[PDB]
């Protein structure tokens, strides 16, 4: 009765998933945060 | 009822090339008793509007056989050859 081009429109377009090869450096914690894992330690050690 | 024949009619009104603007279809319904008397088991009413087809033909189209009656050869015979013709 509706007709075989209504009924297309009934069926939803599902996505098909692709791979997301990122690289992904370790994140990097936001520095008033880093100062909660680590207390003072500001300024002890030499960098190089 | 075991098997059943639809001998059936239809009225179709048109709206554009292939679409339907009414469809009436009715008919009488079949079965062939044992002692090979025919009843009426039942009717056919349907009737609908705006549609791309007639569900009880499409009904009938794969869910049963027609009753065929021209029965064709497997390789059809010439009754007269030449130029009398």
């Amino acid at each position: 009765v509706n007709g075989d081009n209504v009924d297309a429109n009934y069926s939803k377009v599902m996505v098909e998933p692709r791979a997301n090869m990122k690289f992904d450096f370790p994140t990097l914690k936001s520095y008033d945060e880093i100062k909660q894992i680590a207390p003072e330690l500001e300024g002890m050690l030499d960098l190089e | 009822f075991d098997v059943l024949t639809f001998r059936c009619e239809s009225t179709y009104k048109f709206k554009s090339a292939n679409v339907y603007s009414s469809i009436k279809t009715t008919g009488q319904v079949l079965l062939e008793l044992p002692t090979k008397e025919v009843i009426q088991v039942g009717s056919v009413d349907y009737e609908a509007g705006t549609s791309y087809g007639n569900p009880v033909t499409d009904y009938l189209s794969r869910n049963g056989k027609t009753i065929e009656e021209s029965v064709i050869f497997e390789n059809a015979i010439p009754l007269s050859s030449g130029e009398e013709l």
